[PDB]
């Protein structure tokens, strides 16, 4: 008796769903009388199913009504773990065991990568006579990101930045500008360099 | 281990 996994590095995206598989062989006809099926990560229980019994109380909270265990799966010698909008928390080293006849089990490491490439921007019109515009481009992501301001000709502009807690990065610039004239916001994190700009346009009074 | 109902702990043990 020996447990498989295809794939145990699985590399996914914040906020995504995410299924890993975790195979055992059952021979055309599944007996649920007798398997077990323990899913773990790092001391938190996720799912403990015992001859088709579970009881939601015992799965850790950080997992609650995100976790669960594809009973059609399992049908065919497949204990696959879904997980739905996955989050920074659920990065880390996952264990599956199966008591199916014998027992065994297998490790999955997962990785959660929390881009800044949702950025929303917004413009206002603080002041008409003077023109004077607030300029503002927020995202989330991870690690921490620090926000550049530039221009249309790629001059670097002075915004505040204001980052609070997965952190929440936004960022303010005060100009007088007049229509259609461009610039942009790039969210920067380091080591390694990767950038996510938008593009603003200044609309219509 | 193995009561659905109880938490568990690596490996096949009371958690």
């Amino acid at each position: 008796f020996t447990v498989t996994v295809p794939k145990d590095l699985y590399v996914v995206e914040y906020g995504s769903n995410m299924t890993i598989e975790c195979k055992f062989p059952v021979e055309k006809q599944l007996d649920l009388a007798a398997l077990i099926v323990y899913w773990e990560m790092e001391d938190k229980n996720i799912i403990q199913f015992v001859h088709g019994e579970e009881d939601l109380k015992v799965q850790h909270s950080s997992y609650r009504q995100r976790a669960r265990l594809l009973k059609d799966q399992l049908s065919l010698g497949n204990a696959a773990l879904q997980i739905t909008d996955v989050k920074l928390q659920d990065a880390g080293v996952y264990r599956c065991m199966i008591s199916y006849g014998g027992a065994d089990y297998k490790r999955i490491t997962v990785k959660v990568n929390a881009p800044y490439n949702k950025i929303n921007q917004r413009i206002l019109v603080v002041d008409p006579v003077t023109s004077e515009h607030e300029l503002t481009c927020q995202a989330e992501g991870y690690p921490k990101a620090e926000v550049i301001w530039t221009s249309s000709d790629h001059q670097v502009l002075s915004g505040k930045t204001t980052t609070t807690n997965l952190f929440n990065v936004t960022s303010t610039l005060r100009i007088n500008t007049t229509t259609n004239e461009i610039f942009y916001c790039t969210f920067r994190r380091l080591d390694p360099e990767e950038n996510h700009t938008a593009e603003l346009v200044i609309p219509e009074l | 281990f193995a009561n659905p109902h109880l938490g568990w702990s690596w490996x096949x043990r009371x958690g």
